[PDB]
């Protein structure tokens, strides 16, 4: 029962992530009653994660039934919502890293730049940029039933051998290369700037707190890069025209897909729960 | 000899006050049935302040109210429609009091700048214009109260109180008997006399017309932050930093009852009465306002739901509702 | 269910709310610092170098607005107004250095300033507020310490009569009074005839407080 | 408090003209503004209104679309642009300042008014005055009644009825707003009263200056329909 | 992401 | 010196004032509270029709 184990893992990850995301969304929306930029970014991330986790109940049924009985419209809706919300999550995390870098490295101009309305406008821009990529892929994607088996997949325009690798390389570069580089450079400069500050390096206990902060940043970057590296590698390999001839490769694709969704469900624990302000709200009630 | 004469006179006044304390109000009010526990529910929440609230006062029509904050703003609200009627920008942000006219034409505000600024709310131009700025005090103003349109009694940190007229701008009367900074004022309903509380653990009963002190109450262990007249006008209640309220009489010239509880150690920031005088609402430093009853002196309710120190409260002139302002930048209405 | 006048009142209230929001956004971006210190210390001299009821001085340095509040005039009880100033970037604290042997009827003026420093530093309202200590006079102290020993001011003092040792010793005595070293750092500077140096040092300390405030706002620290 | 109207002149039909209102001596930024027209042989008719900040703009049904109103807050000037003029648009135009909030008195100040001469609603409340003229003598009280085709008594308790006096060759003046409160600058002689549709203004101890046309107005719904006007006489 | 690749199709053909 | 004399004079004026007994003022306070008890909306919860502060 390999497929049964994969579907059960999908259900467990989906239920846990949905529970955490709904708690974070509801508490930030009403319970906290505080208007700050960071809350808006965390709320946007949690909403994107919830929309991502909506996709999994249909994929599990697809794997169990061995075909797609939902239809063409639902196939397009699933593909659009999944790729769109993934891109939205990635860019939202990149925006949070850039926001923290601007806040810490340049404190004089941080004041006016950081505002709830401005952060909301940046988020709206992120969603619009996600829509620009989202819509053609949603158009191309469809369900095909050549020999009594219905499969929900994206259609590569003719010729496949040329358009397909370019498409895969562009998705790989935008999804992976630019955010990882921006996050790593900004966080490294931020850690060096925090070391530069005389307040953090004043005493051994403050130095220990700085160690905690640097280790937390390194853990977040390591978890993100490690979780999303295999999915991007396998998708780039499928893009290059490599064709799996064994069931085991499909099983690796499934497990790595679930490993990719582990970071998406993990994200509220990584960001919201560790955040001191949210902890302060949690202690009160 | 003069100090000895003061001691013997103080002993004489002490004995004469003990000679009239045969009965107590605690045992007289044993026979009355206990009032049901007052469970109030917030009917409105006013938003738009960003800094902390320092004072509030109700209008005479029980509909307009004023609030002051450290963003430089004095804001006049309509309570029924939960909107803003006026927003007045202050020259000095460090405002510690506000008062509303009985006619509703003027507002006053005092602060750390030792100046009482008066603003006219009904101008032909349609903009709020400062009418008169009074700067005759050497200390920060703690409170101000409108006797009428043309007369205003003020209280200041230079151990004196002053009665001013607004047409001329000169202090008409000066009240100097306190040894510590004077913290609060309260007017009688008929405007005949007023009381003042100060930092010397004493409260004084003055007289408006002659301009001399009438009575002196020395019963507290700490400074007095809040004072309010009883609606009849022949008693008043206090509030101090040692977590107790005390009820004094203008007739018996001494304490009547003590409002204290063992599990309270915090400071009392504001005091106000109900229209009938049956209830006594006291704002504490424990982030909640406790409602006691005047006669029995047991707790009759709690008003929670603030995120910082409650600094002011007030009951409307008809008693329909009560507003509470606090250091959380909000202003709530309970009924 | 709403009349035309009521709708116009709601529109007016929305306009007032928008103006208040803009005023709050403008107000948030300005740095406000309280100026404490004894009377004869020379706070006015520091004010004139950087440039009845409450004295407010505002200046702009490196595109950052500073408002300085002077509470020296009021001789009333200091506790009653020590809570409105709870939100503040830093506390400038100016101490005269040349009055070690001067006696004003308290035996020593230095004790009259250490008392104020202890009263302000060990306060609930300023648990995490930083303190920027300025020794106002250096050359006059050097002339005095040459002309007169410091053994009168302090019962037990080291052999070294040098100006640097006395300066360091006084600085250590003032820094010692802080009973919570970790939460608040006290910055000690030596006042000079160059305005730019003093304003730069205040700017650097304010920048460090802004860094701490940003760290608190983000939640990383 | 001054309002000066300009930009009015005799024109041939089909011309386009701009009216300019210059407010001085008061805070024009926070005041909503009206344009009201008066025919030579008919009563005053409301044309248009713009709120403070240009959030909400309202127009009369007949002149809707063709007339456009704009306000310039830094220069304190009100512009009305009129196009496709016809024979009916030959009236005396008033620029009117009104501020709306609780306890305010709107229509307190009325402009001088300019003149335009051309060389040629079912839901509206039909406000009806039963009398066109009342001949009286100075000294004795007089009552003049106004009637409405819809109940003006709103749920909140206010009865939106405004009383105006227009002496001949003068601007209209507010007497009583919301048919209860006497307006400022008006003697205590005048008094509004009435129930529901019924409305009675009473003028005890009439004096020589009281001569003029009286207009009742409703404010319950946005197409403000005025009254015919009771020309009081001596 | 990567679920709707068509890898299962390629596996079925080969 | 002079301040002490003024303090002694203030004590004499305070002593001159007559003070009614506590029990009669207590009776007056209880009677005043009883008389206006019905009028008080806070003490006894008003019906929501009279109460002008509702869900608006």
């Amino acid at each position: 029962g390999l497929k049964v184990t994969i579907v059960g893992l999908y259900l467990a990850v989906c239920v846990g992530g949905l529970l955490g995301n709904c708690l974070v969304m509801y508490v930030i929306l009403r319970h906290t009653k505080m208007k700050t930029a960071t809350n808006i970014y965390i709320f946007n991330l949690a909403l994107a994660d919830t929309l991502v986790l909506l996709t999994l109940p249909f994929q599990g049924t697809d794997i169990l039934l061995g075909f797609w009985p939902f239809g063409n419209a639902l196939c397009k809706t699933v593909i659009a919502i999944d790729y769109y919300n993934m891109f939205t999550s990635t860019f939202t995390l990149t925006a949070m890293s850039v926001d923290r870098y601007v806040a810490i490295c340049h404190p004089i101009r941080a004041l006016d730049v950081r505002t709830s309305s401005k952060a909301q406008a940046v988020n709206v821009a992120i969603w619009a940029l996600a829509s620009v990529v989202g819509v053609p892929v949603a158009i191309m994607g469809s369900a095909q039933v050549e020999d009594e088996e219905i499969e929900c997949l994206v259609e590569i325009p003719t010729p496949q051998d040329y358009w397909g690798p370019v498409f895969a390389i562009c998705i790989f570069l935008f999804s992976f290369i630019v955010p990882v580089l921006v996050i790593s450079v900004c966080y490294s400069l931020m850690i060096r700037r925090l070391r530069g500050v005389r307040l953090l390096s004043g005493s051994r206990e403050k130095d220990r707190n700085l160690r905690r902060i640097t280790r937390l940043v390194l853990v977040v970057v390591a978890v993100f890069v490690g979780c999303w590296t295999p999915v991007q590698v396998f998708v780039l390999a499928q893009g290059l025209g490599v064709q799996p001839s064994s069931e085991t490769a499909v099983a690796i694709l499934r497990f790595c897909t679930a490993l990719g969704y582990v970071n998406s469900c993990l994200n509220p624990i990584l960001y919201a729960f560790l955040d001191e302000n949210f902890k302060a709200c949690f202690r009160k009630f | 000899q003069l100090r000895q004469e003061a001691e013997q006179l103080k002993n004489q006044i002490r004995d004469a006050r003990k000679a009239c304390a045969d009965a107590t109000l605690s045992q007289i009010t044993n026979n009355i049935d206990p009032v049901g526990r007052i469970q109030m529910r917030t009917r409105r929440t006013l938003r738009g302040h960003l800094a902390k609230i320092y004072a509030m006062h109700w209008g005479t029509d029980s509909r307009l109210l004023v609030s002051a904050s450290q963003d430089g703003k004095l804001i006049i609200w309509d309570s029924y429609t939960t909107n803003k009627v006026h927003a007045i920008p202050l020259r000095s942000s460090w405002v510690m009091t506000c008062a509303y006219a009985p006619s509703g034409n003027y507002v006053a505000c005092g602060g750390l700048d030792n100046i009482c600024s008066i603003y006219n709310l009904k101008t032909r131009e349609g903009n709020v214009r400062v009418s008169r700025e009074l700067a005759g005090h050497t200390g920060y103003l703690s409170c101000c109260r409108f006797l009428d349109d043309n007369q205003i009694v003020t209280s200041s940190g230079d151990t004196t109180c002053a009665l001013w007229d607004i047409e001329t701008g000169q202090q008409t009367t000066t009240f100097t008997g306190h040894t510590g900074d004077v913290m609060s004022l309260s007017l009688a309903p008929d405007t005949r006399l007023f009381v003042s509380g100060a930092c010397d653990a004493s409260a004084k009963l003055w007289d408006v017309r002659e301009g001399m002190c009438r009575q002196t109450f020395t019963g507290h262990e700490s400074d007095i932050n809040a004072i309010c007249f009883f609606p009849n006008g022949n008693a008043f209640a206090t509030g101090s930093d040692d977590a107790t309220c005390r009820l004094f009489d203008l007739r018996a010239d001494q304490e009547l009852m003590t409002y204290s509880h063992d599990n309270i150690i915090c400071g009392i920031t504001s005091v106000s009465f109900s229209k009938s005088g049956r209830l006594l609402l006291a704002g504490y430093d424990d982030f909640n306002c406790n409602v006691w009853d005047a006669l029995k002196a047991d707790r009759a309710g709690v008003l929670a739901g603030h995120d910082n120190r409650v600094s002011c409260l007030g009951v409307t002139d008809d008693g329909m509702a009560v507003a509470t302002g606090s250091w959380d930048s909000f202003l709530k209405i309970w009924n | 269910t709403l009349s035309a006048e009521d709708k116009a009142a709601v529109e007016r209230s929305k306009m007032i709310d928008r103006n208040l929001r803009e005023d709050g956004e403008k107000a948030a971006r300005e740095v406000k610092l309280l100026l404490l210190g004894a009377g004869e210390s020379g706070k006015s001299t520091i004010v004139k170098q950087m440039k009845t009821g409450i004295v407010e001085t505002h200046f702009t340095f490196k595109d950052l607005h500073f408002k300085m509040f002077d509470v020296g005039a009021q001789r009333s009880e200091r506790k009653k107004w020590i809570h409105c100033f709870e939100g503040v970037t830093a506390i400038i604290f100016c101490v005269a250095l040349s009055d070690y042997d001067l006696v004003l009827a308290e035996m020593n003026r230095m004790h009259e300033s250490m008392k104020l420093f202890d009263s302000i530093c060990n306060n609930k309202w300023f648990t995490d507020t930083s303190i920027i200590l300025f020794l106002n006079k250096k050359d006059l102290f050097e002339e005095k310490i040459k002309k007169s020993p410091l053994t009168i001011c302090y019962p037990e003092y080291a052999g070294s009569n040098t100006y640097e040792e006395a300066a360091a010793y006084i600085q250590c005595q003032f820094e010692d009074l802080n009973k919570r070293k970790d939460t608040k750092e006290i910055y000690t500077h030596f006042t000079c005839s160059t305005d730019t140096k003093n304003v730069q040092f205040v700017f650097d300390a304010v920048t460090d407080v802004i860094i701490k405030n940003n760290l608190k706002d983000c939640g990383l620290f | 408090v001054q309002l000066v109207e300009s930009g009015g002149g005799l024109v041939q039909p089909g011309g386009s003209r701009k009216l300019s209102c210059s407010a001085s001596g008061f805070a024009f930024s926070s005041f909503g503004m009206h344009w009201v027209r008066q025919a030579p042989e008919k009563g005053l008719e409301w044309v248009a209104y713009i709120s403070s900040g240009s959030g909400t703009i309202y127009y009369a049904d007949t002149v809707k679309g063709r007339f456009t109103i704009s306000r310039d807050d830094p220069k304190n000037t009100l512009f009305l642009q009129m196009t496709s003029l016809r024979s009916e648009d030959t009236a005396m135009y008033y620029c009117v300042r009104s501020i709306y909030y609780y306890g305010s008195s709107p229509f307190d100040f009325w402009g001088q008014g300019t003149t335009l001469t051309v060389s040629a609603g079912s839901a509206d409340i039909v406000m009806t005055q039963a009398t066109s003229s009342v001949p009286v003598t100075p000294g004795e009280s007089v009552s003049i009644s106004c009637r409405s085709s819809k109940s003006l008594l709103h749920s909140n308790g206010n009865t939106y009825l405004y009383w105006f006096l227009q002496r001949p060759g003068q601007s209209p003046q507010l007497l009583i707003y919301r048919m209860s409160n006497l307006a400022s600058g008006v003697p205590d002689r005048f008094s509004g009263s009435g129930s529901g549709t019924a409305f009675t203004l009473t003028i005890s101890r009439l004096e020589a200056e009281d001569v003029g046309v009286y207009y009742c107005m409703q404010h319950l719904e946005y197409p403000l329909t005025f009254g015919a006007g009771t020309k009081l006489e001596l | 992401f990567g679920g709707f690749t068509g890898a299962r199709k390629s596996a079925r053909k080969l | 010196i002079a301040q002490a004399r003024k303090l002694v004079e203030q004590l004499k004026m305070e002593a001159n004032i007559d003070r009614i007994k506590v029990s009669k003022a207590a009776a007056d306070l209880m009677a005043y509270c009883e008389a206006h008890a019905k009028e008080d909306p806070l003490l006894t919860p008003v019906p929501a029709s009279e109460n002008p502060f509702r869900e608006k």
